């Protein structure tokens, strides 16, 4: 019965906690006892038990000094043991905070702890604050040190040494990093991952020993610059507790020949004698690089050594090596095999609910506006990784303070206290600094997740049968493949007129299986084939691998199927396990100009041919992109639909944007003659006058005599 | 709102010197001219983190601390860094790029190390590393290994000055993408400016500056002198000025006699410069600007191009609106157009056009010339 | 931890063998080489894909032998400050020269002794000197075995692989079946494994794992169990159950979870494999196997009669023919005959090389090949290089080979006019055969033998199909039996989903080759046919 509510303590002594008499009855107690109540992290304390009867069962009252120092709020939840051994503490020294001592003269000890330690015997332990009301002021005293330590009581008997420093109030947090989940947003599954392998052969080594294993040591993370990662490694290792240790990359290859070496034996060798420990080495890349780049024999006694000292370690357990980089294909390959980073992870930029959660994560200090819709914000920003969305924060908030500029004067170093009391950051800022962001995570091939469902993509029923059948069914019943013994099939090809709707369709298989979706343009291919591109198709198809399930997407293929390129990528297929679920999914206009090497049985074979769409199909695709636009009442879109024969999704979608254009301009032009908060069937009526088909008839007939040719 | 801190000497006959109304420094805002957009920008990251520190506080939000300029090489970015920084009246560290890469092996990383910690100590400070890229070229350009350690050294400092300390990091470069990419980042150089060669009142203003001790001659027309530069740089314009006073003084030699150390003082008072002078240095300068792609505004309306009526409104329609009335493509969720594609006979005018477009938005205008 | 003894490995009884008895006998029983009065070699250099267990191999070795061990990283070595390298290398050698019998374990060596290509720092020559000189040296010294391993034989130094230095080789490649049993049974000697453990169905489904993926398999399914044991564990309590730590065991699902979730990299280059194909998986073209049989399995077995006639045994064969004629099985019944190990080679493969972005070389290659001799080397679709580098130094590869060694090149292709004429001269692949397609009872054995591994409903007999089914290649019957296994399979889903289907029907067959088609086309089976009449009339007098 250690669990209680918490509830605000009316009385005001930093080390007293109330029960009710039911709950001291339960947890035998008695009035005055000391007892040890833990709460969230690794903070814990001790405090002097009361007896109250209007407190409830299940219930205790702590004050906001013990809220703030077991890092919980009002009615959290905590253990609490009794603390029976709690000595008295023979010498105690305590400093003040700075930021309590503005002003306050004469002997502060005197003054403040003395009527507070006359026969107080307030519970203390290390690291603890406790306030005190002296004269008009009070003053905040933390517990530099006790003997005996750790935890213990403030007697008569007692030494208090308040000679030291005052203690600035800053630095508590901006000069360490004490995070912990709470401040993590948009990568759960990764956690999970990451935890299930650290905290389980640290907080329970004794299930390893039970099943007779060697639980994996190392652990590779790997993502977008910016995503967290060293965030997320620095939560895991505080709420682990264990000794962190932290190997930066340019701080270790930025110090004198023959030292580099030296710091890393010391830092092993430091955290081999304080297991249990975590060992994170950010920027693995930064040292130990692939062969191409490094070549003088400093970065590779450095690399030569880090290699050393983690196949040293594999025997003794309770360490575990985390790093970080932002492509596997990016440190030599050495590192990577059975006994040096066995596990590897993959980050990628967040979905809509992420980056909501990043937003309420960072937005919880600022002054912001009633009139703000974060929800509206994560729908517009795409693409935003955690850091981006850090930016854009500060650049809205730097604009309020330019706006409100106005309203201040340079002179001085002083502004109006009204004038900081009015702070508050609306919605405009927000806006203002995205159109002033610059993200650049997509600039690369990443990891990301879609929400496609069978409701954007009208007809073509067969098409989305036949892609569940080849792909849901493996994935959700693999058993009945093991039954039959059938390996299901790898990828899938798509071929037909440009701008029929086939990168929603594979988002949208990747999203049945709740897979992630690697996308790969033809730009892409092309700068990996002149070989100007950091990315390359061993790099993709690693991730994939890391971040399995995945869909992996290769737009415009037959730029490059015209070589390196497509030997590469037939390798990588080749070379990939069958049960893992990594589908291929090919796109392209030229079926016969794609190599016939990857048509071929074992790879790309499953041909599919994508219709243009028709009557329903158009009407479907109408409907949903006019979901987010008011239209004109009354308006009938079953004469547009058949007027529209042999026009695509794009040329759909030209279509309603030509109309909106118009229907905007008549807006701007009317409210500058100062009305026209719809579009008028007249707009469509123009557009469609000056729009046309995309296609012509040559190439659907093509497309077609092709596909009877296959039928055939 | 564009600048809000802009609007209201240096900290300081006998009078009026005493309170400034070889080593002349703190040049104060008065001494910049055609770079007004910048020097906003510079000032709103610098001032206020350091002189009104409680903003951050109040609104609980970390300033950012990396400014990078870049720009063609004499528009005078070193002119204002040292302006900001003697104006601020703050901890001023300089670092040369190419005095710190002149130091032996092992001693270029101390004296980075030891500027920072200077800087953390007596905060608040300004850093100016000028010239970065002699100490961080691009990765593939150089591969010593001093180079390596240099820049892992810069890298670590940067990374580990992150904090309350107020402290703010300049760096200059010419060249955005010579810097190493991963200075670039969050936590490091992440604002960027970018200097632009200056516009026909923008000359004048560095004409005036630099031009406000020569005894000109009061047959000058500085008005248009300012119009004939075009991609004038301020460098360009002092020297043009020092060879037009050259010419004056060479022409003048006639009546001076070298033999004589001295010469006649009604002489050296009649020293005076015309308007010839200044269109002969000009005939004799050569800016150097041009040569690589640069940021200049243009003042082209619709005016100085006849007809093209109809397409004079089409390209209303795709750029204006959307960079005057966003708010109404924002209400109707439609996205505005990226680009256009002229197409027709040689010599109709599209570059007219396009200057035209750019200076209705009041957009910065950047070519690239087939050749380029 | 030490002890390793040869008890701990299991899968590599030749390799093992070959070590043992050029490692034992000089030290164990010096006194044979004193009676018979030679030089035992001093030289071993093992190679092979990484984590074949090379390092357990010599350790075991090095226990078992019960000798002095002195173990050298190449990385460590290196890691050391400039000019302490050579210093420590001296020791090491000095401190097995004086505790003779020793044996010397140069893990990793190719890391301090690379290409000479990649040897442009000052210190990799010092350190590659101080090797040599130190190994020169050696001579003299007695009852001292250096061992070396390196991931690949053609990524040291040439100068290392003399006589007098690692002139022994040997080739580890990856297990077969009974090789992963053993090493499955060896690591789960200590997991609570569940009752439902068919260790012999995950040694048949598991293929191209080497013991340290296996390894790392059962780790993993030990670590799927924990996990989903955790449930009823609170990761606040620092107590754990002890019913509940008990209450864990590792059951089928668990591995085959494991299997999912596995990325095995050894057969991402060319490895030495063992195959265990007889003539039962293969149906018809009895003429072309009774060929085969003669070609290989005389010259092997039957040396002694090829030294009476004094004839030179064949090098090489060349297969061609349609696609999807089963090449490939015929390649691996012929290295299954003469029990030999067998080495593949794709044409992707033979691009990468060209290309020269892949660390195997053809080199390499036949240097593996010699080193695991008797193998069957296998070249397929050679027509996708010789349309030249590669082909050069293939044949010269080809010539300069030894007749006695029993190494058989076997090329496959679809373009034999498209291949080089030089190919094709004696002393090389000049033995041409042609691949016809199945016939009936060919095509009835084919779809039997492919049905082996799945249910059938009672009286399906697949005469009809095979009759059905003229001019279909093999590969074309495993598609339509796919086929047919993917309705029944969809079938049964949707039953279950509305609500059975235990085995295959008839209609789903019929159903499945309702819609399919012929791989090869008319026109190019009748040039096949056209080309196997020329050469026919060219050796048909
Ligand atoms: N859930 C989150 N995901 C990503 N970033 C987050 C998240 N929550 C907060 N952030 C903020 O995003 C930024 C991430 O910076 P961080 O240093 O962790 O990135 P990184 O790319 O992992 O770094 P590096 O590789 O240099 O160590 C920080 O501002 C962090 O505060
Ligand atoms: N408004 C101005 N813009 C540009 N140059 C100016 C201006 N006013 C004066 N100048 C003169 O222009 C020259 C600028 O020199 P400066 O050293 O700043 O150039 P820079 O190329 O940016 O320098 P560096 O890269 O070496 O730091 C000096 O002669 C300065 O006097
Ligand atoms: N018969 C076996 N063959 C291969 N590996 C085995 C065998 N039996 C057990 N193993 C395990 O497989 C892994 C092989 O790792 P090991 O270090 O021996 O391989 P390696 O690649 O030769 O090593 P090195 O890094 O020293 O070159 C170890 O876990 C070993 O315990
Ligand atoms: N089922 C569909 N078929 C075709 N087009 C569709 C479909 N659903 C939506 N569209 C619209 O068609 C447009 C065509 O662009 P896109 O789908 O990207 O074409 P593609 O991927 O073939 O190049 C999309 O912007 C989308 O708005
Ligand atoms: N309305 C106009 N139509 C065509 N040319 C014009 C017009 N107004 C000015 N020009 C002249 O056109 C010239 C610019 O040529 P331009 O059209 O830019 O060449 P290009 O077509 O090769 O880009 C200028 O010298 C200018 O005098
Ligand atoms: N005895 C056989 N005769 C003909 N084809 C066979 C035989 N056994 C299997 N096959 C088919 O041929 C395949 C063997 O590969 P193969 O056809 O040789 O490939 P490739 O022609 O590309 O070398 C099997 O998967 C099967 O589809």
């Amino acid at each position: 019965d250690n669990m209680l509510l918490v509830d605000d303590a009316i009385n005001d002594d930093n080390s007293v906690i109330a029960i009710n008499s039911n709950t001291m009855d339960k947890l035998e107690l008695f009035r005055g006892d000391t007892v040890l109540v833990k709460g969230k992290k690794r903070k814990d304390t001790v405090l002097i038990v009361l007896i109250d009867d209007e407190l409830e069962d299940g219930a205790c009252r702590i004050n906001r000094v013990v809220r703030n120092n077991l890092r919980i709020r009002l009615g959290d939840l905590v253990t609490i043991h009794p603390c029976p051994d709690i000595k008295y503490a023979t010498r105690i020294s305590v400093l003040p905070i700075a930021d309590t001592i503005e002003g306050i003269t004469g002997n502060l000890f005197d003054v403040f702890l003395k009527p507070y330690f006359v026969e107080a015997y307030r519970p203390v332990r290390k690291g603890d604050h406790f306030v005190v009301r002296g004269g008009m002021r009070q003053v905040e005293f933390k517990v530099v040190d006790v003997e005996p330590e750790e935890y213990a009581v403030v007697a008569q008997d007692t030494i208090i040494h308040w000679e030291g420093e005052p203690i600035n109030r800053e630095d508590e947090e901006n000069n360490m990093n004490e995070v912990g989940y709470d401040d993590i947003g948009g990568c759960r599954k990764q956690m999970a991952q990451i935890r299930e392998m650290v905290e389980l052969p640290l907080r329970h080594p004794q299930l390893f020993k039970a099943i007779g294993i060697k639980p994996p040591r190392g652990v590779l993370m790997y993502g977008p610059p910016g995503t967290g990662k060293t965030l997320m490694a620095r939560a895991v290792a505080n709420e682990t507790g264990a000794f962190f240790f932290l190997i930066n990359g340019p701080e270790v290859m930025s110090k004198m020949a023959g030292e580099s070496e030296s710091n890393l034996r010391k830092a092993f060798e430091e955290a081999e004698k304080n297991a249990p420990a975590i060992i994170f080495i950010d920027e693995i890349d930064s040292i130990a690089p692939k062969r191409d780049k490094t070549n003088g024999e400093v970065e590779r006694r450095v690399v030569s050594q880090l290699l050393t000292l983690m196949d040293g370690m594999k025997a003794r357990s309770n360490v575990v090596v985390i790093a970080a980089t932002n492509r596997p294909n990016s440190i030599d390959p050495a590192l990577r095999r059975f006994g040096r980073f066995d596990r590897e992870v993959d980050i990628g930029i967040p979905d809509a609910t992420g980056r909501l959660e990043v937003l309420r994560i960072h937005t919880k200090n600022m002054k912001l506006a009633d009139d703000v819709d974060l929800e509206a914000l994560a729908a517009e920003t795409h693409g935003y990784v955690g850091a981006d969305i850090a930016s854009l924060c500060s650049e809205a908030a730097m604009q309020q303070i330019r706006e409100k500029m106005d309203l201040i004067d340079l002179d001085e170093d002083e502004i109006d206290a009204e004038v900081l009391d009015s702070l508050g950051v609306t919605m405009d800022n927000f806006r203002f600094a995205l159109g002033n962001s610059n993200p650049s995570a997509l600039r690369e091939t990443v990891v990301e997740s879609v929400n496609v469902t069978w409701d954007d993509v009208g007809g073509l029923d067969e098409i989305k049968e036949e892609l569940k059948e080849t792909v849901e069914y493996p994935v959700l019943h693999p058993d009945q493949y093991t039954k039959f013994g059938l390996s299901p099939s790898k990828g899938v090809l798509f071929y037909g007129p440009p701008g029929t709707g086939k990168t929603l369709l594979a988002k949208a298989v990747a999203t049945e299986v709740s897979a992630n979706f690697i996308s790969v343009k033809g730009p892409e291919l092309l700068s990996m084939w002149y070989g100007e591109s950091e990315s390359n198709i061993r790099d993709i198809f690693d991730k994939a691998r890391a971040a399995a399930p995945t869909v992996v997407f290769l737009d415009e293929l037959d730029s490059i199927a015209k070589d390196r390129v497509v030997n590469q990528l037939l390798t990588e297929m080749d070379g990939m396990n069958a049960k893992k679920n990594v589908f291929v999914i090919g796109a392209t206009n030229r079926p016969d100009q794609i190599d016939p090497a990857i048509l071929r049985p074992g790879r790309l074979d499953q041909l599919i041919y994508v219709p243009l769409p028709d009557e329903n199909a158009r009407l479907s695709i109408l409907n949903a992109q006019l979901r987010k636009t008011p239209l004109e009442p009354g308006l009938e879109l079953t004469a547009i639909a058949k007027a529209t024969q042999g026009f695509s999704g794009a040329d759909l979608l030209y279509i309603v944007q030509r109309a909106a254009k118009y229907a905007i301009k008549d807006s701007i032009e009317a409210h500058r003659q100062h009305p026209v908060p719809y579009i008028t069937k007249e707009h469509f009526a123009e557009a469609m006058k000056t729009a046309k088909r995309s296609v012509s008839d040559a190439e659907l007939r093509r497309y077609e005599a092709y596909s009877q040719q296959m039928k055939a | 709102t564009a600048t809000a801190i802009l609007r209201r000497k240096k900290r300081k006959r006998v009078v009026r010197n005493n309170l400034r109304i070889n080593n002349m420094n703190e040049v104060g805002y008065d001494d910049i001219g055609g770079c007004r957009k910048q020097m906003a920008q510079i000032r709103e990251m610098v001032e206020l983190p350091l002189r009104h520190p409680q903003l951050f506080k109040a609104i609980g939000i970390k300033p950012p601390r990396g400014v990078l300029m870049y720009g063609p090489p004499g528009t005078g970015k070193t002119l204002m860094a040292r302006a900001v920084a003697n104006e601020t009246g703050a901890f001023f560290f300089l670092i040369n790029g190419p005095e710190v890469m002149s130091k032996m092996a092992g001693e270029s990383e101390s004296n980075l190390r030891k500027a920072f910690e200077e800087a953390e100590k007596n905060a608040p400070a300004i850093i100016f590393i000028d010239e970065i890229d002699s100490i961080a070229p691009k990765r593939d350009k150089t591969n010593g290994e001093v180079e390596r350690r240099v820049v892992s050294q810069l890298l670590t400092l940067m990374d580990g000055m992150k904090a309350r300390s107020n402290v703010v990091v300049i760096a200059a470069t010419n060249r955005p993408n010579s810097i190493d990419p991963a200075l670039r980042r969050f936590g490091r150089f992440d604002r960027e400016v970018d200097i632009g060669i200056p516009d026909a009142t923008g000359r004048l203003e560095v004409l005036r500056i630099h031009t406000k001790n020569m005894k000109l001659a009061d047959d000058v027309d500085l008005e248009a002198l300012a119009a004939e530069t075009h991609g004038y740089v301020g460098a360009d314009i002092a020297s043009l000025c020092s060879e037009a006073a050259m010419q004056q003084i060479r022409e003048k030699m006639d009546l001076i006699d070298l033999d004589e150390d001295e010469i006649d003082a009604e002489v050296l008072d009649s020293l005076g410069v015309t308007m010839d002078n200044f269109r002969f240095a000009l005939g004799n300068s050569n800016p150097s600007a041009l040569r690589e792609t640069v940021v200049e505004s243009v003042n082209v309306t619709w005016d100085d191009v006849g007809g093209l009526d109809e397409i004079k409104e089409e390209l209303k329609e795709t750029v204006e609106y959307p960079v005057l009335h966003p708010d109404q493509y924002t209400k109707f969720g439609l996205s505005p157009s990226k680009g256009v594609l002229f197409y027709g006979p040689p010599g109709t005018g599209k570059t007219l056009l396009a200057k035209a477009v750019a200076t209705e938005v009041s957009a910065n205008f950047i070519s690239v010339k087939g050749p380029e």
